[PDB]
RNA sequence: UUUGCUCCACACAAUAUAGAUGGAUACGAAUAAGGCGUCCUUGUGGCGUCGCUGAACCAUAGCAGGCUAGCAACGGUGCACUUGGCGGAAAGGCCUUGGGUGCUUGCUGGCGAAUUGCAAUGUCAUUUUGCGUGGGGAUAAAUCAUUUGUAUACGACUUAGA
RNA sequence: GCCCUGGGCGCUCAAGCGUGUUACCUAUACUCUACCGUCAGGGUUGAUAUGCCCUGACGAGUAGGCAGGCGUGGAGGUCAGUGACGAAGCCUAGACCGUAAGGUCGGGUCGAACGGCCUCUAGUGCAGAUCUUGGUGGUAGUAGCAGCGAAACCACAGCCAAGGCGGGAAUCAGC
RNA sequence: AAGCUCGUUCAGUUUUAUGUAAGAAUGAAGCUUUUAGUGGGCCAUUUUUGGGCAGAACUGGCGAUGCGGGAUGCCGAACGUAGAGUUAAGGUGCCGGAAUACACGCUCAAGACAAAAGGUGUUAG
RNA sequence: GGAAUACUGCCAGCUGGGACUGAGGACUGCGACGUAAGUCAAGGAUGCUGGCAAAUGGUUAUAUGCCGCCGUCUUGAAA
RNA sequence: GAAAUUGUUGAAAGGAAGGGCAUUUGAUCAGACAUGGUGUUUUGUUCUCGCAU
């Protein structure tokens, strides 16, 4: 098979916030595909992955990974709050990012 | 999603277009407008105008306000407004947007996407007056426009000779599939949803 | 040492009013006039 | 959502009777008391509400063309006003008359007061065109210019709105 | 083991207000929009960022640091070996560093900064 | 320490696992692989086999919660699974029992998978997504 | 500058990504109508019918994708060539004839998968630059000097000369 | 009812207006829990103490009042304390502890005396004072005398649209 | 702060007496004595003064006041350091974290002191 | 004549998905299960497993998301 | 033999920055000092009574 595939894909908008207070330690996080928070009740508590390269050698690879995990819907339009270990940089707004589909119950 | 999104702005409404277009690019999707002389405004020609005219009057003083006469850079200064530009992250998300009237290559050969919300048509109400843009383009001082529309004319020659042969390769595919029906194959796909 | 909550955690709601088994036990939350 | 309910009082008689529409019992209890006041000298203190119960329309499943007495306070005095609305049960044919009261003489629940409300069961008796066109034999008529709710962002055969 | 996660609730060491702008302002905390707590400025040092009881003084390995000069002082800490560790003092000689080192090892007790002057 | 009361309550295994369903790894060297369920395991992992002579993937010990469930079974009364258990796996290159264990298992479960049309195919296929999935609305 | 410069073939490193992890999957025109197939006494025409979302279309099965056997066609397709046409708006791409060479899961079989031990993105894209060979191509230009006088506050500008 | 005469982008079946119905955004506010402290109550010794504890509440703030701590000079007693195998002092983009005055350690120079503990004592803690003494920058290789080398001034600012009284190299020619 | 000694005595708390014997409700003390500082005006309000304006008897709020909202100067809420969930004010087209949400009509130029008057401007009794 | 259903309120009814929290430290206490031994979700987490010789993390520079010159002065908090 | 100030080398970036909340990148470092903890036979003044183990 071409596509390999096993997470569903999205994007990072920008941390929890207000008019001018934000919060890293919040990040909302966009699924494609989903459009209300019930569609986006089955994501919660899926890990999630965003994959950067750097030029130095890390000790296992040249690739450098992130494990979070989401906590909750927000919005209306589906979008799910995420919380990692280590918070995002802010110049990944509006980048990517990997959500597999583990732990599951399905 | 498309790598590249590229929409046509004939038809459509500056100021939902340029929210939305902004909104994409925030998100991080690269988005091209292509069409931008046949964007349509709300409003009669007169009340755009003078919102226009009056804008190149307000002064800062030419470091400021300048006399940009181009449609699609009127477009880009009203979708200007609604990113937050002079910063990293707004400067990075413009830098996913281009805007050029009509339809040059490559963009040509690909597809053009429309949004259903910001169509002009569709969220204008019926009867009441608008503004075709070009128009006033050409009255504050652009004179681009029947070059645009003369290349714009060969752009419907040609691709008319494209879809007719797309249309002839559709017509051969149908009768194929018409001639393929009743098979043991189309009959359990046809069974099985498909 | 920690404030068991009734309602939730049966086992601490049985030790506060014993007629709870018997209202289990009889379904009187939904007993028939 | 507006609800009917029937509210009687006697300042502990006489036993005024009156119809109120309210979203709940305490709103109609308020209302109730408030008009006691314009309709006669009585106090909340005074006595108490006989009996306050909720009306039902007898069969929500007739349209009924509602002939609506309704009195409002405008920004200069009040004045008696009476309309003709097409709706199939009182509850709603006087919230519809609320919103077209708020909607222009901006008229609110605060100072609009229901006077009485009857059906009528014969043509030619309402005198509103508006209500009256829809009296006639059956009819048809398009509803031109129909849209659609496009939950996704993009479009990719520019939609049209043929109905 | 008795070495639970030791939370310092404020790492970041505090630092005397406008000290970065002017060299003469030494960076030793001393109070006075600061007094007042604006939002965006440095925190003031308040008893809310007092540390708990049972793991203050205590370092990274759970041992508390005991400073040592003597064969008496360390013998001192033969009974309290599980929670107290021995430090030499900056002013020992070298000759007397490895006495101390002979017998913190044999008797057991870890040496904070070993290796000193050696 | 104090007596914590805390008892070890036996795993219970959500109602969508059961023996002979056909299972997919989302993690490990056999992810997107299909696999078929055989055995719960003392130690809350699931005994699974590919089996190796269809996709290569050998019995071995695989986490619920990485696994997705599927409405598709397969008999597994005939294996005798009982010989396996956790001391199988501890090793304190691949053993010679490792290679007639999985021969015998596989043996009375190849017919099985021929019996339905187009199984053996299907699990020799690795599962894999593509564009416009949308896995929240998909039954798998 | 020991092919110095340049375009290529293979060949080892650094460099990072405003952020692939199947496919930007091409008409125009109207939105109080347009297509699709057909008819033609060819028209703003007649007939059957489509929308009410892409929630689709093309593809998608093989150690992240190997070896090999048999059946039906010479269709589909990865890639090196070759005849020819189109694309000047940012054409820099679209293809077209003919064979050549792999696969073909269209159909039926035989081989290996394990040990990464219950998972650690388990490393597959190019943006730029640096060093090692071979296959070709061409070998110039500017400043000062000299001076000019249309220019000329001083710069600057305009010239002639192996 | 609304219109005419009388925050930026833009918005027009509003993204304007009034009203009705659901959802969502989040303050140091509120609810559950981890920790410091104060305040209140109680257990405590046929020894387990100015101690070891249990339970609850509380945490803004100028002048002012009270309480508890670090540090510098000197003195009384102690560590039968440290130190030419290197103490004081100095630097540390190396670390630890105390939330605090600060303390400790390793490393580069160092060459002759110092440190903790229980107390006593005071010429005892600096960013201001157009502060004092001394030293050092731009000004500046500027006026100046191809020379010889300052002074004034110097928190730091300046390109404007308006209100809370504030939409880019370098030098030569005008005021 | 400073002694006593009563554990109960008290209240900017609420109606009948005619302002109370209250065995009406609700919440939960006193005399002292010497000891630092304390001599402001104002936002709104009250009494409701007259002809623009100028004093004024009063009741809530700062001075010493953070934080969210209103681009910035009244509403919410008054403050130990942290993790988790719900809200006030204010918002859900972008800047700006949130529904280009539903429903009834309005409006062609607005919209986030002028209302004294007119409109063959638009929609209702 | 008959039920049903919308709505309200109760369940000391059942069954899940997801987020934080593990705080106490040998038993004494209130309870449930059981004919008894004993068990328990009953005055605060236990059991198993995997990766590791830089492990986790600290200071610092630089770039990204948001926020933002001093003491005394009148004293109305003020320029 | 300290600060302002200045000279060689190494990191840096484009009408301005030092300041506050959370993270990555580049450099750099304490890096756990685990030296630990479990029960016997071999040979000499029968032996783990205890030493090399």
């Amino acid at each position: 098979a071409e596509s390999h595939r096993l997470y569903v894909k999205g994007k990072h908008l920008s941390y929890q916030r207000s008019k001018r207070v934000n919060n890293p330690n919040v990040s909302l996080i966009k699924i494609e595909g989903v459009a209300t928070p019930q569609d986006a009740q089955f994501y919660l508590g899926k890990r999630i992955a965003y994959v950067y390269r750097a030029s130095k050698e890390v000790r296992g690879s040249k690739i450098r990974v992130m494990w979070g995990k989401v906590t909750r819907t927000h919005g209306n339009s589906g979008v799910v709050r995420a919380t990692f270990r280590n918070n995002l940089p802010a110049k990944t707004f509006g980048a990517s990012v990997r959500i597999f589909l583990y732990p599951s119950n399905i | 999603v498309e790598p590249v999104v590229v929409i046509d702005g004939k038809g459509h409404l500056v100021g939902r277009l340029a929210s939305v277009v902004a909104k994409q690019l925030l998100n991080g999707q690269k988005i091209v407008v292509v069409r931008a002389e046949e964007l349509n405004i709300s409003g009669e020609f007169f009340r755009n105008k003078l919102k226009y005219h009056d804008f190149l009057r307000k002064a800062t003083k030419t470091r400021g306000p300048f006399h940009f006469r181009a449609p699609s850079r009127i477009f880009y200064k009203a979708l200007r407004g609604m990113v937050s530009h002079k910063t990293a992250r707004g400067k990075a998300a413009l830098e996913r947007l281009k805007v050029f009237e009509g339809i040059p290559p490559p963009y040509d050969k690909k597809k053009r996407v429309v949004v259903p919300q910001a169509l002009r048509v569709l969220r204008l109400k019926p009867g009441r007056k608008y503004t075709t843009l070009g128009k006033l383009s050409t009255s504050v001082g652009w004179k681009y426009e029947d070059v645009v529309a003369k290349l714009e004319a060969k752009r419907k020659v040609s691709s008319a000779e494209y879809y007719a042969k797309k249309r002839a390769f559709t017509k051969k595919v149908a009768s194929a599939n018409a001639t393929a029906a009743e098979s043991d194959v189309a009959k359990q796909l046809a069974a099985l949803g498909y | 040492v920690l404030k068991k909550n009734p309602l939730k955690n049966k086992q601490v709601l049985l030790r506060l009013n014993p007629y709870a088994k018997v209202f289990a036990a009889e379904k009187l939350g939904s007993k028939k006039a | 959502h507006f609800k009917e309910y029937q509210v009687i009082g006697r300042r502990l008689p006489k036993l005024f009777r009156m119809r109120i529409f309210a979203s709940n019992e305490v709103i109609a209890k308020s209302r109730y008391w408030y008009f006691l006041q314009k309709l006669h000298k009585v106090k909340k203190a005074s006595g108490e509400i006989v009996s306050i119960n909720q009306i039902n329309e007898a069969h929500p499943t007739k349209v009924k063309n509602f002939g609506v007495w309704v009195r409002y306070d405008s920004r200069s005095g009040t004045h008696n006003m009476y309309k003709e609305i097409r709706d199939v049960s009182r509850v709603a044919a006087v919230e519809t008359l609320y919103q077209d009261m708020a909607a222009r003489h901006r008229a609110r629940f605060r100072s609009i007061h229901i006077l009485k409300v009857a059906e009528i069961e014969k043509t030619a008796d309402v005198k509103r065109q508006y209500v009256k066109q829809f009296l006639t034999k059956d009819l048809k008529f398009p509803l031109p210019h129909r849209v659609q709710k496009s939950t996704k962002t993009f479009s990719y055969k520019r939609p049209s709105t043929f109905y | 083991l008795p070495h639970p996660k030791i939370v310092k609730k404020h790492t970041k060491k505090f630092k005397r207000h406008h000290s970065d702008r002017y060299h003469r302002v030494a960076e030793n905390w001393r109070k006075q929009v600061v007094r007042r707590r604006f939002r965006g400025n440095i925190s003031q040092p308040k008893i809310g960022y007092g540390s708990n009881k049972k793991t203050k003084f205590l370092s990274p390995s759970g041992h508390k640091t005991f400073l040592v000069a003597n064969v008496k002082d360390l013998e001192t800490l033969t009974m309290h070996t599980k929670t107290y560790a021995a430090e030499i003092a900056h002013n020992i000689s070298a000759k007397n560093r490895v006495v101390i080192l002979a017998r913190a090892k044999a008797l057991g007790i870890k040496v904070t900064n070993p290796k000193g002057r050696l | 320490l104090k007596k914590t009361r805390k008892a070890a309550r036996p795993q219970k295994l959500r109602a969508s696992l059961v023996p002979g369903t056909v299972l997919i790894l989302l993690a490990g060297r056999f992810r997107g692989k299909r696999v078929v369920y055989l055995k719960h395991l003392e130690d809350n992992t699931l005994l699974i086999s590919g089996p190796f002579k269809v996709n290569g993937v050998p019995l071995r010990r695989v986490n619920a919660r990485y696994v997705i469930a599927t409405s598709t079974k397969v008999s597994v009364e005939g294996v005798n699974v009982e010989k396996f258990n956790v001391e199988y796996f501890a090793k304190e290159e691949i053993k010679a029992e490792r290679v007639e264990d999985q021969k015998v298992v596989d043996k009375a479960l190849i017919a099985e998978i021929k019996k339905t049309p187009l199984l053996k195919q299907y699990l020799s296929a690795s599962f894999s997504l593509k564009n416009g999935d949308k896995p929240h609305m998909l039954k798998f």
